[PDB]
């Protein structure tokens, strides 16, 4: 056996044959075949399926996986020679295993774990172009033009400082085009936000991507990384060869992973509370409760929470979709509108709360710094993809943070101009913006592009705007009084399951009574419009409401109680900002 | 001058026949069942209680005081000779150094004299960590009074983080393994940096000079949790005319990822140097931390508790020379007692004194600095910032439940104005440096003073027109205060005998009631903190009809005066404050009126 293990070459490769041929959810001799046709000669192996079959052969993989992964290397290729014997590939198979210990919580990692296969969940925030690492180094002789080589010098190179056949003094220098390289991708990942249980400090790991499976991670991409521990020293100086005791830790990946829900209890529950009639006004009431009185902004931020369904127009040939729900609080001073946008921010997962001015520690856009490498740093927009937006103080923007923002709700992505490429990152946000009128009060009889004095297709873009006042009114402050005394003297976590639940599994379709009376409502608003009247947009934000209020109900198919509520809520935020 | 040899059979004595009755008087060997936890790889870490030691030996305790990496030393081989004993179950082979222990164990045994040198570091066999608390009788020692004598003493300090590193793994037994004997060579490492081995000692390449050529491999070698961090002097201990002083603390096993900057924390370690030449060698000091633990009268006394004007007389002695702006502050003495964050509320009442230039407040933040027990002053760094890699406290944090007095808080940047933002809003700091969004503790009162710009305020011009500070940031304030040098010949005739009599006496003129002494009056604040105050419901009644009323008032009144929600939380922090002056666990309608009444008197000053 290797030396300080528990480890037979023989053993552990007949071992790794046995789970490749005795297997039960096959799957492997399934995609052996498959990679015969395609010749992509790299076998996948989730590890967790090795513990289930064995469990003494995961943990051995696990604690030496750079001495064990070779042995499943050879037993792959020699199956790969026994089944389809006969076959063409320039290099023979490779395993890459994954998924085998979710040790996520990046921030508790111990020296333990080093040399050891682990998997993280995270998403990568920079990246490098694949840099060139010298294996085979080329010298020739100055004088005599004396070729030599020198082969794997332990990561730096062995000077000769003298010749081979004029045997001169130091003459022999390298040629870098005729030597041989390997590629290495350096990324830098930061740890997922939601798994940290404080957050405190956000961990970061460095990964190194070598001979293969470079440049599969975009900057931004939410994956899980599965590969080796490593921690190596650093020279205090380059010329010295001291070395500082305490290590330098980074990662070389083995599997990159591009990324069922809790129990029958969890969604045995979701279901039962989905049965109550008034399941969506008591979901509205649960959605925070420090608030008072507001039940239209909360029912459109819930229906945001939940958004419209997913939709494939790339055949149509139209583009894509906006399938999320884009909301604008306007209100002024002191309703509560931050409230409930740190609120949202601190429910919804993978959420990202910003601020319109430039000083926001975030900043709603990406750009390219030098690290001296000039890389791209991403912002809150493309940050939060899939996710809530959450931006307040959105009335105090600059123009050109104006512009990102309507290029990012109309096409969904932003456009960066980096160097001199033009690179398109995906960002289908739910943008929930707050924005608080100039002056010290809002004045009436003053529609609100004048009183918040934006854009106004950037406003036209959005597909609810919500008025909210400090009324002057006795009885309201006397109640609001109360409510604020009695909080002095259904859990969100329910909530956010139900959620999960309905992006995860349910996804709404239009039905005929629905399609009917859309279009009765929109010819409808058109007549009203008749005598700022009716826009298809309003068409396509009604849409997008009666999916998610469908979505809300878990009905799977729009409904025309769903049609009624879209058209209602619409209503009521159409009051909010009309004016006459 | 004594046998360590006698010393191990002492302590080892002291492991083995220690028992102390826990709960239900059960008599157990507190140290025996953590041998045999070690023994079985369920616990990593031993912290020893020198009182303990003390219970049977205090001659031992204090020669563990005296010396106390020789004794840390002694009682790890000591541990590490009983844990084969106190061994029971075979625990399964947890990670890769267990299993390669016991292969190196096996070859050992699978041998005679033997050079010292061909032998297994003793720190190699190990996975059991050692630490000390420090006696009960040796009182906590303040950073300064640590000094050259001490070295090489276990000591006990009280501090706070100002900076704490991250946890990177440091090497203490390189392993490397030959290129032609297939032997090991091992390398203990007490400096912060080593030269590693290139040619192995290994006898069989020595005798047969094959010039085998050493590689370092991590797997063999053993690492631990370390963390480097600056723990700094808290306030109280501070010289009134000196600045606090800070001490390296190196943090290394369990005790790793155990404090946080801004955290008031005691550690007991030992001190010694750091070599990274006149007369002698000079050198670096440290403290090696061993155990870490984040810390949170007369009749007459009373008597005076129980008098109305009390609290008017703590008002009076409130920097007692500043003649004038009493309600000004008693407002800062209500600060300074806070809230009461009944569940949760925030506390901290943040208190704004806007006002033209010359006006003592500057000299009012200096004594609220000065007064309150956990205190900083800043001008306007603030935040929190990523040092090059550690994070490092910023006047904000070091605050941490005390009070952050800003002057010329109207000569703040953007972006420190956005980060108070933050603090008054959620009491956390967010800082960015690499692109890390890192959110810090930081529930702090704060208290600004600003001047209006161009000179002098003018009445004429609305607030924010002579100031330039964003509305919104000054609504955040729970308090707002106004201050003009309005020339009135009586009042500053007034203020000019006062300024006169101290300069002809070096003493404020004689009052009413002799403000108290500084460290009396930090006394009661401390008293009332120790109540938490509640609002009876039959209150709210009343509180809801003032909050009506004055903001009907508000509405009438044609400039806005910020009015809203945030006016009635303050209302009932204050009403809380005063309720915790009065020392009675439940307010009364006389602290809500004095609450209206200074809140009406700030936006009258606003006038
Ligand atoms: N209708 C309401 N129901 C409940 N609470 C309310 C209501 N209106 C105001 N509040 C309370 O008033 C305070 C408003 O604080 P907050 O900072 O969220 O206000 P905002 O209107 O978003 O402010 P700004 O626009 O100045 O940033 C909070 O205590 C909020 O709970
Ligand atoms: N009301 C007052 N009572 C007693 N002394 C006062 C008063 N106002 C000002 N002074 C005296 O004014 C002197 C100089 O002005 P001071 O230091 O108070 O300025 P300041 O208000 O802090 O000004 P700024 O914020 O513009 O720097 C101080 O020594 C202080 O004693
Ligand atoms: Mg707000
Ligand atoms: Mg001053
Ligand atoms: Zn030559
Ligand atoms: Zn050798």
């Amino acid at each position: 056996v290797i030396w300080g293990t528990d480890v037979n070459v023989a053993a552990c490769k007949e071992n790794f044959q046995r789970f490749l041929q005795r297997f039960i959810d096959p799957l492997y001799m399934q995609r052996l075949g498959e990679i015969n046709v395609i010749g992509e000669p790299f076998l996948n192996v989730n590890c967790e399926h090795i513990k289930s079959f064995d469990k003494n052969l995961y943990r051995q993989l696990i604690s030496y996986p750079q001495e064990v992964i070779p042995t499943f290397d050879m037993a792959v290729n020699e199956i790969f020679f026994d089944r389809y014997p006969d076959s063409i590939l320039e290099h023979q198979i490779q395993v890459r295993p994954f998924n085998a210990l979710k040790t996520k919580n990046m921030r508790n990692l111990n020296p333990e774990d080093i040399d050891q296969l682990i998997t993280i969940s995270g998403m990568v925030i920079r990246t490098s172009q694949l840099i060139p690492e010298m294996q085979e180094a080329f010298f020739q002789c100055q004088v005599c033009a004396h070729t030599t080589r020198v082969e794997m010098d332990r990561g730096r190179i062995a000077e000769p400082s003298v010749c081979g056949r004029c045997h001169t003094t130091h003459s022999m220098a390298l040629i870098h085009n005729r030597s041989l390289f390997s590629d290495k991708q350096m990324i830098k990942l930061q740890e997922s936000p939601e798994d940290m249980p404080a957050g405190q400090t956000p961990h970061t790991v460095i990964l190194f991507a070598h001979n293969d499976l470079v440049d599969k991670v975009q900057p931004g991409d939410r994956v899980n990384v599965t590969g080796i521990y490593r921690a190596v020293p650093i020279r205090v100086n380059p010329r010295v060869s001291n070395v500082k005791s305490v290590y330098k830790t980074h990662i070389d990946v083995i599997h990159y992973r591009k990324t069922k829900l809790f129990s029958e209890k969890r969604v045995e529950l979701l279901k039962e509370l989905s049965r109550k009639p008034d399941i969506y006004e008591r979901l509205a009431s649960a959605l925070a409760p420090s608030i008072y009185e507001h039940e239209d902004i909360k029912k459109g931020i819930l229906l945001q929470l939940f958004g419209g369904t997913r939709k494939d127009f790339s055949h149509t040939g139209r583009g894509k979709f906006r399938a999320e729900i884009n909301i604008l609080l306007c209100g002024d001073p002191g309703t509560s509108k931050s409230q409930l946008l740190q609120y949202v921010y601190n429910l919804v997962p993978r959420g990202q709360y910003t601020s319109g001015k430039g000083s926001s520690a975030v900043g709603l856009t990406a750009y390219v710094m030098k690290d001296r490498q000039l890389v791209l740093q991403t912002g809150a927009l493309v940050l939060s993809d899939n996710g809530i937006c959450c931006i307040d103080e959105f009335d105090k923007m600059n123009e050109s943070t104006r512009s990102v923002l309507h290029e990012v709700m109309e096409q969904q992505t932003l456009s960066i101009a980096k160097a001199g490429i033009i690179c398109q990152l995906n960002a289908r946000t739910s943008v929930l913006a707050a924005a608080n009128p100039i002056e010290s009060q809002w004045n009436p009889k003053k529609t609100t592009i004048e009183n918040i004095q934006l854009p106004h297709t950037l406003l036209s873009r959005f597909d609810l705007i919500f008025l909210m006042l400090d009324p002057q009114d006795e009885a309201y402050d006397r109640r609001l009084a109360h409510h604020l005394v009695a909080l002095y003297y259904l859990d969100m976590a329910v909530l956010k399951d139900y959620i999960a639940y309905a992006h995860s599994t349910i996804m709404p379709r239009l039905s005929e009574e629905a399609s009917q009376a859309l279009i009765e409502a929109y010819v409808d608003m058109r007549k009203i419009g008749s005598s700022v009247s009716a826009y298809p947009r309003q068409l396509e934000s009604l849409i997008r409401l009666a999916e998610a209020h469908a979505k809300v109900r878990l009905s799977n198919k729009v409904e025309a109680i769903d049609v009624e509520e879209a058209k209602r809520l619409h209503r009521e935020a159409l009051k909010q900002s009309a004016t006459d | 001058l004594k046998d360590y040899a006698l010393e191990k059979e002492k302590v080892k004595k002291f492991l083995q026949e220690f028992y102390q009755d826990d709960e239900l008087g059960k008599k157990q060997f507190k140290y025996g069942n953590q041998l045999v936890r070690l023994a079985h790889r369920e616990q990593v870490a031993l912290y020893v209680d020198l009182d303990d030691v003390a219970e049977d030996d205090p001659e031992l305790v204090d020669s563990i005081c005296e010396n106390a990496r020789r004794y840390a030393k002694l009682f790890a081989d000591a541990v590490q000779e009983l844990l084969p004993q106190y061994k029971e179950r075979e625990v399964v082979n947890k990670d890769v150094l267990d299993v390669y222990i016991e292969h190196r164990l096996m070859m050992e045994q699978r041998s005679m004299v033997r050079s010292p040198q061909n032998q297994y570091p003793a720190e190699l066999m190990r996975r059991f960590e050692l630490y000390f608390q420090g006696p009960s009788s040796n009182k906590p020692r303040v950073i300064r009074e640590v000094r050259a004598d001490s070295v090489g003493k276990l000591v006990t300090v009280r501090g706070i983080v100002t900076r704490v590193s991250e946890v990177k793994p440091k090497m203490v037994v390189a392993t490397y393994t030959c290129d032609q004997c297939g032997a090991e060579t091992y390398q203990p490492i007490q400096s912060p940096t080593f030269m590693p081995l290139i040619m192995c000692p290994s006898q069989e390449c020595q005798t047969n000079r094959s010039g085998g050529r050493l590689y370092l491999q991590t797997r063999g070698s053993r690492f631990i949790k370390f963390q480097e961090m600056k723990m700094q002097e808290h306030s109280d201990q501070v010289p009134v005319g000196n600045i606090p002083r800070s001490i390296t603390v190196l943090v290394e096993g369990e005790n790793t990822r155990i404090a946080q900057p801004g955290d008031h924390v005691s550690v007991t370690g030992i001190f010694l140097p750091i070599l990274r030449v006149v007369q002698g060698l000079l050198s670096e000091t440290y403290l090696e931390a061993h155990r870490i633990v984040k810390m949170n009268l007369t009749r007459e006394e009373l008597r005076q508790i129980a008098e109305e004007d009390f609290y008017e007389k703590l008002a009076a002695s409130i920097a007692p020379e500043i003649y004038g702006h009493e309600d000004v502050k008693k407002a800062l003495l209500l600060l300074l007692v806070g809230g009461v964050d009944q569940s949760k509320i925030r506390g901290n009442i943040n208190i704004c004194l806007m006002g033209d230039p010359g006006v003592a407040k500057s000299q009012l933040l200096s004594y609220i600095d000065r007064l309150a027990p956990r205190s900083q002053y800043t001008t306007g760094g603030l935040t929190a910032a990523v040092l090059r890699l550690t994070l490092e406290g910023g006047a904000l944090v070091l605050a941490d439940q005390g009070v952050c007095c800003i002057d010329e808080f109207d000569k703040m940047a953007e972006a420190d104005r956005t980060a108070i933002h933050e603090v008054m809003e959620q009491q956390t700091i967010s800082i960015a440096k690499a692109g890390i969004l890192t959110t810090l503790n930081a529930r702090c009162s704060i208290l600004a003073a600003a001047n209006p710009a161009y000179g002098r305020y003018n009445p004429r011009r609305s607030l924010e027109q002579n100031i330039q500070l964003p509305a919104a940031l000054l609504s955040r304030f729970d308090l707002l205060w106004l201050i003009q040098d309005r020339p009135d010949r009586d009042n500053d005739l007034r203020l000019a005998q006062h300024i006169t009599y101290v300069h002809q006496h070096s003493r404020q003129p004689p009052s009413q009631f002799e403000p108290l002494d500084m460290k009396l009056m930090r006394r009661y604040i401390a008293m009332c903190r120790e109540k938490q105050p509640m609002v009876p419901e039959s209150l709210a009644d009343y509180i809801t009809a003032a909050y009506v009323e004055m903001r009907r008032e508000a509405w009438a009144s044609k400039d806005a005066t910020y009015t809203s929600a945030r006016t009635l939380l303050a209302i009932l922090r204050l009403s809380t404050a005063l309720a915790r002056l009065r020392m009675v666990d439940v307010v009364e309608k006389e602290d809500v009126n004095e609450a209206i009444r200074l809140m009406e008197m700030s936006k009258d000053s606003l006038l």
